[PDB]
């Protein structure tokens, strides 16, 4: 029985839990760092990256999250989470966990009126995935250790680096659980 | 790519869950909200309450102020339109506001017809006191709900009433015999297909925040404990001796709404 | 070991019997109450009737004040939570407040539902005006009752009215034919099993204090004379010329409630 | 060995589920009922609807008739007592009637108080129209329920109303937030602990039959489809051209309540 | 998993389905003879034996039930069910299935007012088990092939004969599922041969 | 026929009177020093030791109580009463009667949220006894003239010293009168002497 945590400080936490359970794993809402010890992987959900950072700081999550990665436990960031995961945020000198080797630009499609759906070809998925892009960032560049899993209008929107998986869209806003399923498999991998 | 889909409109609201939306009147207040961990700000010109207290007409904010707030923060920016005011709403949309509150706290422009929110690209949040009202707003195209509460009082009682009423009526709908749903629908004044889908989904189809009366960290936590998806909080924050610290306390209490030791500490000197 | 049992929650109220609980707003007042012989203090931020007099919302006290009071005395400390306010109650519990008053003199947070007091560890006192209301509070988990009386007047009449009503209703339930008790239960709005247990026990299962209106030593004795288990008294003690002396007189009147020569001296 | 326990009282009703109880006025009718597959017979002297529409007083049946019926069959025999008529109930019990119907279609002996059914050894069935009424009968000691329906019309409408109401109210109680249940109890006039136990059990604690308007096989099956635990049917059986065959059809429709081809044939 | 049917023509059917599932098997309410094919064993529940015989006749259940037994599948009769199983019923020349080698007297203790609970010691159970006897029959005699599992004041109240389990009380009226567990174990062992 | 008083200034007085009567003594509520002359022994009940001391001082009960003790009359303190009886109170230079040779610490388990029930083994009791500990103190140490009757997790919670009985729990809050009976016997023994 795999157990995958979802950082539950803020955002679309429940959508991720449902998706985890649809794939046959157990889901845990992580609100305290101590709870990271109870999970085999972690999803950083969509929401507001600024809110998450602030709550992460206040509750001293950053080091435990770094420890968590150091143990090789996989981490999956969707949009806000991708942002939390990124090495660098364009126009900011204050990045977050800094674990995924991508440069990210926040809010790069504009504002909510510009939020959109688009069908994506994703590496490891056969048939197209509907990406739901809610005040999404983009991935300006990705290091040579980063596997590109998806592009949209010539932009990287899904990437993988060892134990780290990141996408700029929110797969958990759909009932197509295949992107979560890719994370489940990375987590299985780690557990051996 | 497709913009303006129901999923995209509602998706934005889903991404706000667990958070606090703060009323703000300028760029500086916006920045403070964002630094406290607010998930969005609601740009106001003056506080609606005391426009109407002063007997005046509460309208859409001066777009200048809205733009000021939008340029000050990187979190979503909401703004209010009078009920039924088609042009105020279309202007807010053209400005790129992220969510429109078709708000009963502004002076209604149409006392018999709400906005046909379905026809817009930008999403709307609307107030409700019960499930019938909630489902009429959804059917008109609302992508997010909030309790009406009791604006400008600091009394949490009406927010509690509304959240409890909506949540109890949903539980009853979900549990009741399907063949009794039409009579329920007619009694509630609810669109039937929406009520049927609530039973099938086991839930309301849009997020539902608490609003109008959250004055303390304990209030914020309480609304969450009663099933709110998040909290709207008013300008009182910024009447505090330490607005930054107050705003932070509401964010933490909303987030950690069963950590009673923490909330005890958060509740001091406010 | 087990904490939070019904017997433990009610036991604490049983140990309060024959005493005076005094409303206090700071540690200086709390000390005077203890030294006067109070059995507990009710920590308040401001006097709730005044906040509402000024039309405002009366909420749980700043935990800072409750702490200052707790650290000033060695007697129990009570505090007030708004009706239905789950988190205010949980916060006070977390702070180690000894008894929570789910109180109608604060602004109700929930006008349809009272707290599910059964699920707490800390005990609660609730107000009532008749036996129906009394038994509904008990069924929700109240471990102690008081009269609602009439706050902010100093008119003993409503405390008298409620004490007499509850007491009269209990005497009738105890004496009445058991097969007539369902109709009584239905008329009172009382949970039937509680009412039946009242008849069997010959009494209310919880302590019932007088509150709202005790302004003089004669009043405090009166309430004990009418069957109160004890007395809550308000901030007016401290509005007096000699709060210490006034507090002591209330305690002594409550203890020696049939000593009329004494009460005469205390009334000066 | 203990007789008269709640489990024994209610257990008898549990063993009646899924069957038909038929009103009978003599041994011949009783034998026809048993031969048709009735799970019990309700012994009547005359039909009370005819007595009260005459407009006389409808009382307990002549024990001679109840005894005839008991001697004619090996299935349980129920009989009616007037509401509140302690001695009629104690008499029926001393005769060995298997279940007493404390019945509103007899002329009530006490318009204010029902029987204290808790003090009897024999179990009782009572009528109800809603959950509040149901829980009040259960608290007094009813071990089985039935719909009040609308005696003496053959109109299924009130049976349907009452079964639907009780069931709907139970579904709501089971699903509703626990802290809202005191308000619900007060509104329903339901004893609180009973309603709380409903939520925990997910169901009424006693069986609940349909009664008072089942005229056809389709009606019988209908009540089962709406959640009845069984069906009481009246003297109408015996007014038909072929009572044996009519009685059979009702039994088969109750058993096979979703078999519409079968029920179509029975409806002829 | 085990599927144990309960004959659902009439009686305390769900009490039995609840006990079956409590023991980790799946329950099937059986209303049609064809459903007997879908189960590894059958409980004949408490209720009215007369009602059930009548319905058994009309729906042509008797031979299918005999067939079911012929195939070796365990059968469990509680009170009315015991009566349906019994070889002989005192005072009647019209016995029912007749597979359990006992003679049973119906309604032996009197009427409902005489219904009672008693603690029983039952072969295969440690602590006592509360027997709830609702207008119960009494086993007047049991043959040599019948094992006595329980007695009450000298009366045989629970019996076992190969694939057949019978008792005069209704264990399914309690939250003690240990007698149903005994029958589950009989079904499991049938399911091996 | 015995008469045991209960100091009636404040506390769970009725509870103690009920228990006295259940053991077959007569209970008298004592509110005036002169009433001490009317009883064979005295119970200092649970409640607030603060309150009781203040009232003891005001109605000049301290000397009467000391003379009562000087006469050999037995005295039983329960919680608050134990505090009134104790020779020393931790952290205070203002002890009360001071007749029982213990040092007591007030409010040592915390606050009301910490109040608890625990089963106790008490010397001279056969079965265990449920101690109900309401904002209870503990007995930090006892002198050599003091017999330890019970401890809870290695702390003294009941003690006897000739005519003095003291405990940190409130037995009068239960329907088990056996500790009260211990005290009644102490008074019966003084009433032979
Ligand atoms: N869908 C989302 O997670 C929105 C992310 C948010 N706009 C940010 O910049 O962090
Ligand atoms: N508990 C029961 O099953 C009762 C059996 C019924 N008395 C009969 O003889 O058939
Ligand atoms: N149970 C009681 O008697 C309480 C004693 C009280 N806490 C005191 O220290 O005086
Ligand atoms: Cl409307
Ligand atoms: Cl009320
Ligand atoms: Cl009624």
């Amino acid at each position: 029985m795999l157990t995958i945590g979802v950082l539950g400080l803020q955002g679309a936490v429940r959508e991720h839990i449902h998706a985890i359970e649809a794939c046959g794993a157990a889901g845990l809402v992580v609100k305290r760092p101590e709870q990271l010890n109870e999970v085999d992987g972690l999803i950083l959900p969509g929401g507001e990256s600024t809110t998450m950072r602030r709550l992460i700081d206040t509750y001293q999550f950053m080091e435990p999250l770094r420890e968590f990665a150091a143990q090789g436990k996989p981490m999956f960031g969707t949009c806000a989470g991708l942002i939390i995961l990124a090495k660098e945020i364009a126009g900011s000198d204050n990045p977050h966990l800094g674990l995924l080797n991508v440069v990210v630009e926040r809010n790069s499609f504009g504002r909510q009126v510009d939020s959109f759906e688009a069908d994506l070809t994703i590496k490891g998925l056969d048939e197209p995935f509907t990406g739901v892009f809610i005040r999404a960032p983009h991935i300006l560049e990705a290091g040579e250790n980063v596997e590109v899993l998806s592009e949209h209008n010539g932009r990287i929107v899904a990437a993988k680096q060892g134990q780290f998986l990141g996408c700029s869209f929110n797969p958990e806003l759909t009932e197509d659980h295949r992107v979560t399923q890719l994370f489940v498999e990375m987590v299985e991998e780690y557990k051996q | 790519a497709q913009t303006g889909t129901e999923r995209v409109k509602r998706g934005m609201a889903e991404m706000q869950k667990g958070g606090v939306i703060m009323d703000v009147i300028n760029a500086e207040q916006a920045k403070i909200a964002e630094e406290a961990g607010a998930v969005a700000v609601m740009a106001l010109e003056r506080v609606p309450a005391d426009i109407r207290a002063a007997g005046g007409v509460a309208r859409m904010a001066d777009p200048t102020i809205v733009e000021e707030v939008m340029n000050a923060v990187s979190i979503p920016v909401m703004a209010k339109a009078r009920i039924g005011h088609i042009v105020e709403a279309r202007v807010l949309e053209a400005m790129g506001v992220d969510y429109i509150d078709e708000s009963e706290v502004l002076t209604p422009a149409d006392e018999e017809f709400h906005l046909n929110k379905n026809e817009y690209t930008v999403p709307f949040v609307c107030g409700c006191r019960d499930l019938g009202e909630a489902t009429r707003r959804i059917a008109e195209g609302a992508s997010m709900l909030r309790t009406k509460g009791e604006p400008g009082t600091g009394n949490i009682v009406e927010a509690v009433r509304h959240m409890r009423k909506v949540n109890a009526q949903v539980r009853k709908v979900v549990a009741m015999s399907e063949d009794e749903l039409m009579t329920e629908a007619k009694n509630l004044g609810a669109p039937y297909e929406l009520l049927l889908q609530i039973k099938k989904d086991g839930k309301l189809p849009v997020v539902n925040f608490a609003a109008g009366g959250v004055a303390t960290p304990a209030d914020a936590a309480l609304m969450m404990q009663l099933g709110a998806d998040g909290v709207f909080v008013g300008s009182g924050i910024f009447k505090s001796d330490n607005p930054a610290k107050f705003a932070k306390a509401i964010v933490e209490a909303t987030t950690h709404f069963t950590d009673y030791k923490l909330i005890a500490e958060l509740s001091k000197e406010l």
